[PDB]
């Protein structure tokens, strides 16, 4: 676990319905809550990949070994049931473990994709900003809906904005 | 600038390695509970035996007259089915069923046996056709007259085919020693059977059994698989139901037992008594004895798989 | 300001995906090795058979006189137990035991058979009570005099109960043909047995066997389960041990085999020959054949589960 | 793995017996080695959760299929043993894998909870301090047992202390 | 300063929890496909039975004359092997093989039986040595003259050893009732067999079988394991092949069936019909019925394990 | 996953054949692409540890239960095959899951060892440098093949170089 989702970030945005991970800035010109695609998509293609691994096709046929209209001899009958029940315990165990393990990883995986989004927005706004501590970045040079777009789509100049913010 | 993640009002609890009931944004079921209460048989050569018992297809009681040479990918046994007109049963009956279930059906072939100096048309009111009849593939061999005697005969049949020949005969057990003689004459009667593979022998055992189909006698059915070019030999002297025809396996099939009806509108590969399991899920909680190509049976009703992040509302 | 984590002097080595013997702060065992060398039976209706063999509860040798109608949740078989006074054995004996083990005990019921024109009180010094006796639930049927003959009889019993009726009879094999006649008169003797379900038949086989319990003859015990409203029929003429009473299953139980003593002070659900496994652990290395509700047997003596971080000392 | 426990942090504190993760500062007024609760507790509730998942109750009864006072027929006997041994291999494997997998995760989990403690103390003392590189923070404005408490219980003002340290 | 990781031109696709075919720098196979087409037997006491059938080692047809007392860690059965000179077969034959396979070989011991008032040297052209012979460990017991009669005898053998004594006898089934009398005199012939453990009995069953090895009669072979200090008793009167010697298990071995040759230059522990699987891998896709100490059989041909990071080229 | 290999770092170096993780600087005196040993080795000893866990020795013998020269009776034959096939499904599943799980972890493991290398070079060059954002560090005090070695082998003074770079 990476410490973002249910981490220092207190909660989620039940109005963000455009993707899994997004942006929301608080400047002068009103507002804007957005969506990041390449973080949303990458986490989606991985959950989708897990799911498509659990759907498969045994070309493995099994036949009747028992008879429910006409019970087989008791001794062989009991061996068969004993065998079937043993096998049932095995699969019930495998299933329970598989899902628990997979869910644990899925959860740690989505948390990962938050932290990987963040930590590279952080590296985009080099010294022209600071980490608030709730997933927020205080920009010390009043960015706008042209700047804010340049961050969202990774084009923000990590220098041609600097010293205006540096001495503040 | 700040960034967060999405969330929802009502989420789905799942279980993890560390927790039980942690809410995630979305989940999906992993265990199949949905049954279709019909035998999905779309595209498959199917045979519903109804009242004909599977073993009856070999011996030929009237229920099985239209099944003496069936051909199938899928064989359906029914509870109302009977292998028998005249009361009796097969030795190692279940092994035979499993053979017949994966046989693809049967082809019949005359074994050629000719008889001289005995009767041949033994029948009963337990096997009704016109009036009294018998198993269609079998021969109720008898002493010539209403007593008389039975010449210890020998019949032999050679499998001249490239496949094993299913041979089946019967031992008749009469109500009494009185009846056994009135049919086959007196004395301890003996049937011996051997192939370059097989080795057995039989004496009848007369006595009064309770009435089944209005009859107190029984017929013991036995069988063996004759390999190609191997020969089988029947040394007998009475109490004997002769094989008239042999049976050959056609190829491959799957056999099931069910109480629900056929549907050529749905395709299935996983069957059980109450219908068809059509699913992509790796597991099922419907029937542990389901056959064909099935998800693995598990005891759990439900196991939810996370398809999203942890759901955290404000 | 600086921050670190705790550690300890002596830690616990565990195994990982990547390493063997990596020390962690704390660990806990996952495989049960602790046995309690008693049959923990607290709160359970228990029956310790001691010297009575489980199959003896049906036929009734003197060891089993106090067990002819037992009722239990838990049945304990003992090494010193015997199914037999007069030497002999059961056909398909183990299937029967497994049935009796999960039966909840047995209820007995008279089958009503009345006899005329033969003897009925056949006994032996192998079955001591007052003096010479026999199996309490069985009838040693005999020719009237110290030779005489045996009229080929027929007895029939109908299960008028809502449950299967366990029927048991015996075939007596005498030391000789001399003895067989002195008991049942001369001639090949035959017992036939049939139900609307079942189909079999028997001839004795006299000859000298070695002495067991001072006896060189044997009794062959056979059995069948009669379904409700189905009838069973016994056609015989000698060499025959008649069932006097039938048996019905009471409900549900579990049966074990053990050499250790009962303890009503401890509750257990997982049993084996050397006692009771009381544990919450998912696995055990005590006995692979343990029965009841048990952790899964594994070959490993120990598998330690990390309950703390890696232990790093200075 | 996150790189803290047995990471850049050289070792552990065999005197920290109040919790799993704690604090130890080095200012003028003597010393003070403490304990963090919400990092200690969260890692504990997760190990506790694993453990409580491995303790369960098969209401799955198995019966005798064998007989040790009276050996069953050899052919069926051998099939039974062969079956039992196959099943034994399966469970021995499942057990060994389960534990190894679980331990690997438990270890990476405790390491995680160190890094999540650290990296948010770091975000508390915004630019008023620096990362030494051994899990230590050089505060450039002489904090005390009132300050040090304010960090330990997340109340340190990440500004009302700033420029005193900024020009140092 | 900048830092990166290594990569390669051509990498290896592997599968993950989330993907199929993600390239990594290096991989290694986990499933064994490599077979060695020989029986690697280096350092092991090995016995290749060739034409001697495993069960023949007990009875002693001429193929097995050099195997009557073999000693082995590894026993190899061959397709060309036969248990039989005079045509016949064993009852519960496969159970016996499994016993003989893990026996470590056999030691023979005279049972001491002496005969008076019958013939003893019965032979046949199916068992060639000098000229006509018989199974070397068995005794073809006969009526004194070319008819005559057979005194109902009794022979008994006590296991005075600390191990179970494998006892084997035969029942002879003649071509006819004519032949059965010309050999053993007239009348229903009976063999009874019992130990303080065991309980059975036999009547022959004459009749014409097809010709095997130029012979139309059959010999039925039966067997039992006599516990120490327990005694076995043979009550008979004809149609009987007497055990001349008993057999004891030497210790421990493993038995296989193969069509490939022995190689004392390679050591193996995992065997199958087509050779030896020598591997450290946890899995194999070679033969699901491989025996000994083997990797687990899986259906997959290949499962590649990552031994490096993801491979990312520019 | 940690976000380095196939993360913000665009690709790998198909000329780095001295180890798994290395260094490459771009100063005046030509060039120099190197290799880090203790990151390369630690990731190697862990892959090596996984591999050595999958190679083991069942002292678990199995015997013939079947006969291919002489077929056993059909009923017991079918039970045996049914049992064998069930067991085969189990192992085929275990194998497929084991490998997929192990590979997922191996990959996330090597990524981890990149991030643990980086993030401690970053903590070595305290404020005397900045994160470019492609795994590169802009040193603001022209380091050389004596400096560059001091970083590679963790000896760089995280102060005795400072203010020369601080005011730049
Ligand atoms: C070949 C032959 O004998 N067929 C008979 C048949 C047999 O004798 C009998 O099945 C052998 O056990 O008997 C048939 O009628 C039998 C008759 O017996 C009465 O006692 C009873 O009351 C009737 O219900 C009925 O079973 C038969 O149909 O089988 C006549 C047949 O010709
Ligand atoms: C009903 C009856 O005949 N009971 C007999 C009994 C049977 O005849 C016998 O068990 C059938 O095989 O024999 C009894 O004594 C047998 C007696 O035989 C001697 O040869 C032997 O030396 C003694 O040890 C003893 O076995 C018996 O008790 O079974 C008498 C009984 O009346
Ligand atoms: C002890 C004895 O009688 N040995 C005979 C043997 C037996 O009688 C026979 O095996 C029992 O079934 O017969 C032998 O020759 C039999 C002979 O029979 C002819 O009909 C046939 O054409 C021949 O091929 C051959 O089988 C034998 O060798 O077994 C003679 C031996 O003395
Ligand atoms: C085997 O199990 C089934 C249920 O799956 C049960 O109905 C049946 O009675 C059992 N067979 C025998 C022989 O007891
Ligand atoms: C819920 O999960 C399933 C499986 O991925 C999917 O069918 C469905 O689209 C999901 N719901 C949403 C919000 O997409
Ligand atoms: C099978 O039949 C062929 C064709 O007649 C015959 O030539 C051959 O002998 C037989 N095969 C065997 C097993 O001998
Ligand atoms: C050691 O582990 C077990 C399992 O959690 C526990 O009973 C015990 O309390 C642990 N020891 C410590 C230090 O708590
Ligand atoms: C069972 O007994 C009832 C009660 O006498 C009877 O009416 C009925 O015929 C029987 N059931 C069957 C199977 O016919
Ligand atoms: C089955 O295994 C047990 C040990 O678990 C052994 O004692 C017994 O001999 C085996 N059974 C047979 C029939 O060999
Ligand atoms: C490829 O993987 C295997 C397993 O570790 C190993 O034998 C081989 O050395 C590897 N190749 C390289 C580049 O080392
Ligand atoms: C076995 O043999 C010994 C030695 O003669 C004998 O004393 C003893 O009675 C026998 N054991 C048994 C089972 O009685
Ligand atoms: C069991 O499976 C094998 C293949 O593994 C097959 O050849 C054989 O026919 C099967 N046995 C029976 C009795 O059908």
């Amino acid at each position: 676990l990476f410490g973002a989702i249910a981490g220092f970030i207190e909660n989620g945005w039940e109005g963000l319905i455009d993707g899994w991970y997004g942006f929301r800035h608080q400047n002068a010109q009103g507002e804007g809550t957005a969506a990041d695609y390449k973080s949303t998509q990458s986490a989606i293609d991985q959950i989708t990949g897990k799911l498509n691994r659990l759907i498969e096709k045994t070309n493995q046929q099994f036949e009747l070994i028992d008879n429910e209209f006409n019970e087989v001899e008791k001794q062989i009958g009991n061996v068969i049931n004993w065998t079937r029940d043993s096998i049932t315990e095995v699969w019930s165990y495998n299933a329970e473990l598989l899902v628990a393990m997979e869910n644990q990883h899925t959860i740690d995986l989505a948390d990962s994709e938050m932290d990987k989004l963040y930590e590279r927005v952080k590296r985009q706004l080099r010294e022209n900003a600071e980490e608030d501590g709730t997933g927020c970045f205080e920009i010390f040079h009043k960015c706008d809906d042209d700047c804010m777009a340049s961050i969202r789509n990774n084009t923000y100049d990590h220098s041609k904005y600097r010293e205006e913010a540096m001495q503040n | 600038i700040c960034l967060g993640h999405h969330a929802v009002s009502n989420g789905t609890k799942v279980n993890t390695l560390t927790e039980r009931g942690v809410e995630v944004v979305n989940a999906t079921e992993t265990v199949e509970r949905t049954n279709i209460p019909r035998i999905c048989s779309k595209g498959k050569r199917t045979v519903d035996l109804g009242q004909c018992g599977l073993l009856g297809t070999i011996t030929g009681p009237p229920q099985c007259d239209q099944f003496l040479e069936f051909s199938a990918d899928l064989i359906i046994e029914r509870r109302e089915g009977s292998d028998v007109c005249y009361p009796g049963k097969f030795v190692n009956e279940e092994a035979l069923r499993q053979i017949l279930r994966e046989s693809g059906g049967i082809d019949k072939e005359a074994m050629g046996f000719t008889y001289s100096g005995i009767r041949t048309n033994g029948a009963t009111s337990a096997c009704r056709r016109s009036g009294s009849s018998f198993y269609a593939e079998m021969k109720w061999l008898l002493s010539n007259t209403d007593n008389a005697a039975f010449p210890q005969m020998t019949k032999s049949y050679k499998n001249t085919r490239k496949s094993p020949a299913l041979i089946v005969w019967g031992i008749h057990h009469s109500v009494s020693t009185a009846e056994q003689t009135k049919l086959y004459g007196s004395g301890n009667k003996l049937v011996t059977v051997g192939s370059s593979n097989y080795q057995q022998s039989f004496v009848p055992s007369p006595g009064a059994r309770p009435q089944v189909n209005g009859q107190s006698g029984r017929i013991d059915f036995h069988w063996l698989m004759l390999n190609p070019n191997d020969t089988v030999t029947f040394s007998f002297n009475g109490a004997f139901i002769a094989p008239d025809r042999a049976s050959f396996l056609r190829g491959k099939s799957m056999g099931i037992q069910s109480g629900v009806q056929v549907d050529a509108n749905c395709e299935g590969d996983c069957y059980h008594s109450g219908g068809t399991i059509i699913s992509n899920l790796p597991f099922q909680n419907i029937d542990s004895r389901a056959v064909g190509k099935c998800p693995r049976y598990v005891k759990q009703r439900s196991l939810l798989l996370a398809t999203g992040m942890k759901n955290v509302p404000e």
